[PDB]
């Protein structure tokens, strides 16, 4: 167990910076929670570890992809220039914790009172209501979040075009990944969290300017981490408040164990598919910016092997809850009839 | 069709409201 | 209250037999058990209100059927000398409870120890098996339960063709049931216990010789009967014991309430589709004889009303785990599957 | 086809052993 405590050093030492400008950031700069980790390798592309770790969904930071090199100049300035006068969703919040939540789906639970709104924007008032909340010390918080679309300037799409698609594109061939569906913007203040949650998509993750924590977790501490039901606004989320996390109705928190790494600009994060992952840009680091690439994943194998992947069980508990609240004509009904199976007779 | 496979298919849902 | 404990009744007073012969019965003849129950009502075929109960799937008691009139001369005598030289399934149990399991589930169980013993004998092996178990004082149990098959001897056959058919085809035609798929033969000695279960069939259950109390409970029970796992060699049958509940497993036992009745020779009792029955032979009253008669249950409608029945959840219920032990590739990680959906998530 | 009626769709066991 000694050399236990010694493998969780986290995102290990802060990276020193070329050019000798310091350290990258500082321990004290990274919030405290309950949980160990161990560190996410920081490898090159050319390495063949880091291409034995994505053909096999592992988690790995590669340093030299140049994804986005026309993109590493971007900050408020220059995209407020040039990313057009589109309509921005940007989120607001009383917290540093930006739970996202599926509108769609707040019908079905009436009671649910989100902490975070969401309010389409122009990108010079969200750079200008970002001025606002700094020059009047106020603790609201922002984070932007949009999919890149067509209406973005000229100069925003040559810096597309001028994405390493090379190798990224080998990349969802390789891996016999479905289309690309989108790329989210992600814009955010120092402090702030997207708690943990996974995606049913393949996620290249390209950090442009700031520095954000990446906690992950494997697909099989599903039974640690608590989703909320499928149903619900915050499917795919986790239940845990990472700040206080309640071990009464969350006892197996206490055995999670998560991967961790600090991404600055430049690195790219493969974040696999149904891995779990908490963001969070690092205390007074300034702006965060990142663009993310989102695939479909493989299709279903023709041959299924035995014993099944932890995600594919994920994906038949997911397909169990969706049945049931389809054929029980009412979501809010899942949870009993699931209980009337279990109790007395799997349990 | 095949159970198995009905179960066993991954949706595509991501961090991102949809419109 | 007051009125409650009065309501549940039992099986009534009971029946005084024509000729002024005594009581048929007397209460000391039935087994004690934890619950309450209401009797079932014994109508006469053409009284309406058995109409109603049949086609609202409610059991009832009918009392002038003449459904096996001809089999109402049957006696172990009589069978032995025209039931033919067939292989006749004969149970062999320790004990007075005769759990039904299902041999093709074994292998899925292989901890699983039946207490009943299958053995193929002829008739006339039962009836001198039988004679020996009385004439030594033992304390050995039998329960014939046959399918009556193209093996039987005339008389046999021209007693069958004897039976109402004119009325069991006309309820079969209104209720849109399925083709009758078998009639079970079942004689079985005095203080024999069939232990609750279910069946996925409608059942007319035309009781010849001796007398058997028949306790059954609405499928809305299901959440206080505890069924076993449906990969269980026991699927369908309660897991609770009967003659000693064990409330810290099957807390919600303590809310079943049941519908009751007594049948002797000429009775037909009306099993619907679904609901639980537990059958025992009257203490001291002698071997008892039974022929049902098993329907196909009507197609699924082709549209759904909501809210659900009792009865169409178990049904959902039931393709739930069988999907699952299908996906999975293994019945016994079902269980922990469901529960990893519960635990923190919907209980 | 269907996912409500799989669900719904009825077995025919009953308490007789099958061979
Ligand atoms: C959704 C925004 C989040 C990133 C993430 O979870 C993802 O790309 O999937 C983040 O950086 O706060
Ligand atoms: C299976 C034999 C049992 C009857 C019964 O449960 C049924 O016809 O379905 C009984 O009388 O002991
Ligand atoms: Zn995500
Ligand atoms: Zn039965």
């Amino acid at each position: 167990a000694t050399a236990a405590e010694a493998v969780a050093s986290g995102s290990g030492e802060p990276r020193e910076e070329a050019g000798a400008l310091g350290p990258a950031w500082d321990e004290s700069q990274l919030r405290s929670y309950s949980f160990p980790t161990r560190p996410i390798p920081r490898l090159s592309q050319s390495d063949p570890r880091a291409e034995e770790l994505i053909e096999n969904e592992e988690p790995v930071v590669l340093t030299d992809t140049n994804l986005v090199y026309p993109a590493l100049k971007w900050d408020l300035e220059y995209l407020q220039e040039n990313i057009g006068n589109g309509d921005f969703s940007v989120y607001s919040a009383s917290t540093h914790k930006f739970l996202y939540y599926d509108e769609k789906k707040m019908a079905n639970f009436q009671n649910f009172k989100p902490r975070s709104n969401r309010e389409e924007m122009k990108f010079h008032e969200f750079v200008e209501k970002l001025q606002d909340i700094q020059q009047r010390g106020g603790e609201e918080r922002l984070y932007l979040q949009q999919t890149l679309n067509d209406t973005v300037g000229r100069k925003i799409v040559m810096d597309f075009l001028g994405f390493n698609w090379n190798w990224i594109n080998k990349q969802q061939g390789k891996r016999g990944w479905g289309q690309l569906t989108s790329n989210l913007l992600l814009i955010g203040m120092e402090g702030n969290v997207t708690p943990a949650h996974y995606d049913e998509q393949q996620n290249f993750f390209a950090q442009i300017k700031g520095y954000k924590r990446c906690i992950l977790f494997p697909p099989d501490q599903f039974e640690c981490l608590y989703p909320y039901p499928v149903h619900h606004p915050c499917d795919r989320q986790s239940q845990v408040d990472f700040d206080n996390p309640d071990y009464e109705r969350f006892p197996n928190f206490q055995n999670v164990v998560g991967y961790e790494t600090v991404v600055g600009p430049g690195d790219v994060l493969y974040i696999p598919m149904y891995w779990w992952h908490h963001i969070e840009s690092l205390l007074n680091g300034g702006i965060t910016i990142t663009v993310n690439f989102w695939y479909k994943g493989a299709p279903t194998p023709k041959r299924i092997e035995y014993p099944l992947k932890a995600h594919q069980k994920v994906a038949i508990m997911r397909n169990i809850e969706k049945m049931l609240g389809e054929a029980l004509g009412n979501p809010q009904e899942v949870g009993p009839l699931l209980n009337t199976m279990i109790k007395g007779r799997y349990n | 069709l095949e159970v198995v496979k009905l179960l066993l298919e991954a949706g595509a849902d991501v961090n991102a409201q949809d419109k």
